[PDB]
């Protein structure tokens, strides 16, 4: 089910990288966030 | 380099339908404006934050 | 319960604060104008409202007829007066004044 | 925090033709 | 305010009268141009977007030309003086209920089958005189009529002191009988008001009325207690809401017939008539007859407005400039 | 107030915008008179004599162009003093001046009190002569309004 | 705003099915479920 | 003549006889038709996203 | 007794559509305006001359 | 006193009204009083900064602001945008009776 | 920043940050809704057919 | 136009000063009211439909209040002095095509990528001096950039005689070669021009430009021809249109959010500012904080506009009405 | 001035007509507060006649 256009999306990917996917916080009381090592 | 962004909206814009007198557009990433047919306002804000 | 009474006094006993130029007159805490609309009793009191000092059937009958002489057919002239408790005994003792004459 | 319960609601009552509502109010409730 | 036409009608506001084509610089300028043979008349005017011309009047094909002043277009507000009837009783009889019925004829519609009635009621006392009756009647009238929660102001109520006899003492819903201190009142004037207005959407219309009475039993006989006659009008409605309505119609014979309708996608016509000034109106009416077989006439007209302050100084100069160029004999107002 | 408020039904809207609807009125009009003039232009006063005596023409100034050529219009007293309009409306600013004459065989004319400001004038018909006549009368149109409300 | 699911099948088009996925990507990471805990609470236990 | 509420925009209007286009335009029965398929996108070479 | 009527319309009112900003009314015989959904202008001229 | 939708003050001997409630006097619905801010407690009294709500460009009469006039809570309106907290909730307490054998 | 045709009465508009309802009205995206089921006839006893 | 706000902005036009709530009689007046305890400031302005007060500023919670003149709200129209590079050639060479490209950068969009390129060209001949060149190029640009067919006014181009050196002789597409009669021309000035403006639909904006020159062969090497230096501006666009578009925006906070959307059904809010007058602007930017744990502030601002008569008379008298009443030091401008 | 610049910006680069564009919004690593905002747009329309 993947169009030939959609194969070129997979085939145009820069390279590789490799549990810190990315963090959301809802109901934040405040704006003051502290991070430089990678955790907030 | 550490970067940051922020947008603030009023609370009444949760389900705020757009009675489009002029057609409501989204800015493309390419610089172009593209005409859109969606009518809710927060669909257009959340485009521009990303 | 006391927010039910907020929506029962805003629906019924509320008022409007706009101009004839569309401007609002009152501003809230955050600068924006507190927008209010008229309730039941400030919209229904723009027409057919009379202020009496003593109730009489000379006044109510001749105001309900002239409303019904120009607007209502002869079969469709039923008016259900809604009033309080003591307004029922003021309508009792005034028809009895009319009937005894 | 303080423990505040906030509640909010919108409303509105439309009277279409106010010529079809008649009222006799006593004179002490005016002005 | 939609009006009726014979055929097409064009209005040009005359804000300043110049004498040359090259001097037309300010928006509202006009120069009545003609030939030296006096066979063609037209009006070069300055629009807000350049100089425009009028239609070329053939001066043999003019039908009538008259100029209307500002005080002829002033609507005289009608008044009704309510007194006690002398034949019934000059003094209010005790214990009888004096109820007045104001009978309106055009309440929200365009027709009299849409009526409306507002009342006022007074029971008299044993020591109530005539002047104390009109004090309590007009307070009871203004409590019903001129409330702050009403839709439109319908009538204004005014008493007359018998010693002054020329000054209206106004009563509102906030007026108390403590403030009405005169001991000689002889009539209650009920006077209609100026209805609201926005140009093009709401015309300048009025709601007429008649004060009617109910019956009282004075000596066992059912008599209506008062008489209500129509006195001469004392106030006038100014001309400004009629001419700014009149330009809004005749700026569609020249320019856009679509005013505002698809709202961001419009042509916006800018009008040069201020609605806060009275105007003197000149309507020169003329036609066109074809060459051989087109003898049927195209009866059109050209309207010109000019503001006056007191004496008509601007329109009498415009009639003097049309006369000295075209050669007509339009009467000077 | 729950027994009072729930006696009324409810209505559902899409959003918190102010809402409007259609308002329909009525059509049957009669035009009030502004002033009446004799044939020389002098306005008839309240204490003047009879106007239009011997079926002499006179003018009739209305605030709108409503009646047409050859039409019979009547004052406050309908069918007693019928006026026949002799031509189109001559505009006086916004006013409409019809040169009228009577249509009832009336030799003494109309009184001056029945020609004052505030008299209602309706249309009756537009009669002609049975041969060689030309066109008379016209037709009229109206429009509705609207009203809003708030939240 | 989740699109209306009270439609006939002809009005469940290519853009309607795509609008359901752009909602799940964008809005919901909500983690408000009545009987199950929060993702940072389980991850500590792991 | 008058108003049904504090906020009533229009008044009842009337005319007689010959109806022209401004007679039909001032009673709000004449509107421009939106050309839907006609659409002008401004010509540019867009160097965003590059 | 004999009577007569006349009414002149413009030439372009053959198939003149009404765009209905306010809903077009039609004056009935009883003196009551009724809402009419007919879009042409000649549907309201042919009723009024009748 | 409220001649141009101008503030004034109302002193009540109990703290019974709230931050943004619209209260009315002996004449309901004609003189709506929107409370501006909390009450400053002058000992046992409490003074509320108060402006007029329902379109009053003339102000209340001075006779309608005398000692003894009872006031009642209607509701607490806000605007549509960026609104903040207004209003409060009131309660009541029971008293006991007694008998012996 | 000028005009491309003669009747380009609209200009390109832009703002930043918090958008109120007023920013949504100045760009012509808010219109009053029409309650179409709401239709009123002004009450009278018409006697035109009488 | 549409502007950004710090969570609200509301504008009040200060057309006249009355200093008391009983004298507010005509439209557009202002009274800055405050009590004797310096804690509350509000502005009672007489709107066209009644007396309307402002948000009650708590004077311990103001942030900044600075008043700006009308010479700081005028966009200066920049100039560009197009000349021959005398190091290249003192006199024009008799063979080459002298072409000048104007690079417009915001033609119908907002972005620098909506460009427009307009040109003018002279074929220079033998014996053609520099003043005959500048006479022959200002016509070759006025046929292009100041023609009557163009959609928008792009630039205003001029010529300068070396004897006068301060006044400009303007060249238009209709200007013939015999109109410019001077043997001492030395530069060509290309100036920005005022674009159109519509109240609320089309804001005030400007189309910028850079004169760029094309290469000619001098000796055997293709060199640039001209030099273009930015001359200090002389013409400034006034403050009438930036304040009308600011009032039209800020009336919608206290009023209808839609402005004309749906035109049988609009609320005509009357606007008081004149677009043909220059205005001073004073902004009082404040906030709100309650005496509780809700210590976050809700920023607000109030804009007061008043007419300038050249010496800032109405605004400095308005500031003196605020400083004595409220006890802030708004600086007189 | 970022970039470690100590001697300042030359005054001939702060003149009228100097164009300023948005690069990014760098924040401190510990205890940052909210920066940045979000920018919107709206189009125009044209017209023709017969």
């Amino acid at each position: 089910v993947l169009s030939p256009k959609d194969i070129k999306y997979i085939e145009t990917m820069p390279d590789y990288i490799g549990e810190r996917y990315g963090f959301v916080n809802q109901n934040m009381i405040g704006d003051e966030i502290t991070v430089r090592d990678g955790t907030y | 380099t550490t970067i940051r962004i922020q947008h603030k909206v009023a609370g009444n814009k949760l389900n705020k339908k757009l009675a489009m007198g002029i057609p409501m557009v989204r800015n493309l990433e390419s610089g172009k404006q593209v005409k859109d047919t969606a009518n809710m306002w927060m669909h257009y804000v959340d485009w521009e934050v990303e | 319960l006391q927010f039910d009474e907020y929506k029962n006094n805003a629906m019924a006993w509320g008022t409007s604060n706009r101009n004839l130029n569309g401007e609002y007159m009152n501003f809230g805490k955050s600068g924006n104008a507190i927008k209010t609309g008229a309730g039941i009793f400030e919209q229904t009191e723009v027409a057919n409202t009379m202020y009496y000092n003593t109730f009489s059937l000379k006044l109510l009958e001749d105001a309900l007829y002239e409303l019904s002489a120009s607007k209502l057919a002869m079969d469709d002239r039923l008016f259900v007066i809604k009033t309080g408790e003591r307004g029922a005994i003021q309508f009792h003792k005034e028809v009895l004044k009319t009937v005894s004459g | 925090g303080s423990a505040v319960i906030h509640r909010m609601a919108t409303l509105g009552v439309c009277v279409l033709d106010p010529t079809r509502t008649m009222s006799l109010i006593p004179a002490i409730l005016q002005g | 305010m939609v009006i009726s036409i014979n055929q097409v009608r064009q209005l040009y506001v005359a804000k300043a009268l110049k004498a040359n084509t090259a001097a037309l610089t300010t928006a509202g300028d006009i120069v009545p141009k003609a030939d030296t043979a006096k066979t063609t008349l037209y009006f070069q005017s300055m629009s807000p977007a350049g100089i425009v011309a009028s239609d070329k009047i053939n001066l043999k094909h003019v039908l009538y030309a008259k100029a209307t002043p500002s005080e002829a277009l002033a609507h005289k507000l009608v008044r009704y003086s309510v007194t006690l009837d002398a034949d019934v009783s000059a003094t209010p009889v005790a214990g009888q209920n004096y109820i007045l019925r104001l009978a309106f004829r055009q309440y929200i519609g365009l027709s009299e089958e849409d009526q409306y009635f507002k009342y006022g009621e007074v029971i008299a006392r044993s020591g109530m005189t005539a002047s104390d009756f009109y004090k309590k009647m007009a307070i009871s009238l203004a409590k019903n009529l001129e409330n702050k929660t009403e839709s439109t102001p319908l009538v204004n109520i005014y008493l007359i002191s018998a010693a002054a006899a020329s000054t209206d003492v106004p009563v509102t819903s906030a007026t108390k009988e403590s403030d009405l201190t005169a001991t000689d009142y002889n009539q209650i004037i009920i006077e209609e008001t100026e209805q609201p207005w926005v140009l093009g959407m709401m015309p300048q219309a009025f709601i007429p009325f008649t004060p009617q009475f109910l019956t009282i039993t004075v000596d066992g006989e059912d008599r209506l207690w008062g008489v209500a006659t129509v006195v001469t009008p004392t106030k006038t409605v100014p001309d400004g809401h009629l001419i700014a309505d009149l330009e809004y119609f005749c700026m569609g014979a020249r320019g856009d017939i679509y005013r505002g309708m698809g709202y961001p996608n419009i042509i916006k016509t800018t009008y040069l008539v201020d609605p806060g000034a009275v105007y003197d109106v000149l309507d020169i009416h003329y036609f066109y007859t074809g060459s051989n077989e087109s003898v049927q006439k195209s009866e059109k007209t050209i309207t010109l407005v000019a503001v006056d302050d007191g004496s008509h100084t601007a329109m009498n100069a415009l009639i003097g400039a049309i006369n000295t160029a075209s050669g007509l004999t339009i009467a000077t107002l | 107030l729950d027994t009072f408020l729930n006696s009324f039904p409810t209505r559902e809207f899409e959003d918190d915008n102010e809402y409007y609807w259609d308002v329909i009125g009525s059509s049957r009009r009669n035009i009030p008179l502004v002033e009446a003039r004799d044939e020389n232009g002098v306005v008839v006063a309240a204490n003047a004599a009879n106007v239009g005596v011997g079926t002499s023409p006179f003018y009739l100034v209305f605030p709108e162009d409503w009646f047409a050529d050859g039409e019979v219009i009547v004052g406050n007293l309908n069918q007693v003093y019928p006026f026949r309009i002799l031509g189109d409306a001559r505009m006086e600013g916004t006013n409409a001046v019809y040169k009228v004459e009577l249509m009832g065989g009336n030799t003494q004319g109309v009184p001056a009190e029945r020609l004052q400001q505030g008299e209602r004038f309706s249309i009756e018909f537009a009669p002609v002569e049975k041969e060689l006549s030309r066109k008379v009368g016209d037709v009229r149109f109206t429009s509705p309004v609207s009203m809003r409300n708030e939240w | 705003n989740f699109p209306r699911q009270m439609l006939p099948f002809s009005k469940k088009t290519k853009q309607w099915r795509k609008d359901c996925l752009l909602w799940a990507n964008q809005k919901t990471f909500f983690n408000y479920s009545l009987v199950r805990k929060s993702v940072i609470h389980k991850k500590i236990n792991y | 003549a008058g108003k049904l509420g504090k906020f009533q925009m229009l008044g009842f209007q009337h005319w007689k006889g010959l109806t022209s286009d401004n007679h039909l335009g001032a009673i709000f029965q004449q509107a421009p038709q939106k050309a839907t398929n006609l659409m002008v996108q401004l010509l540019a070479f867009y160097r965003g996203k590059s």
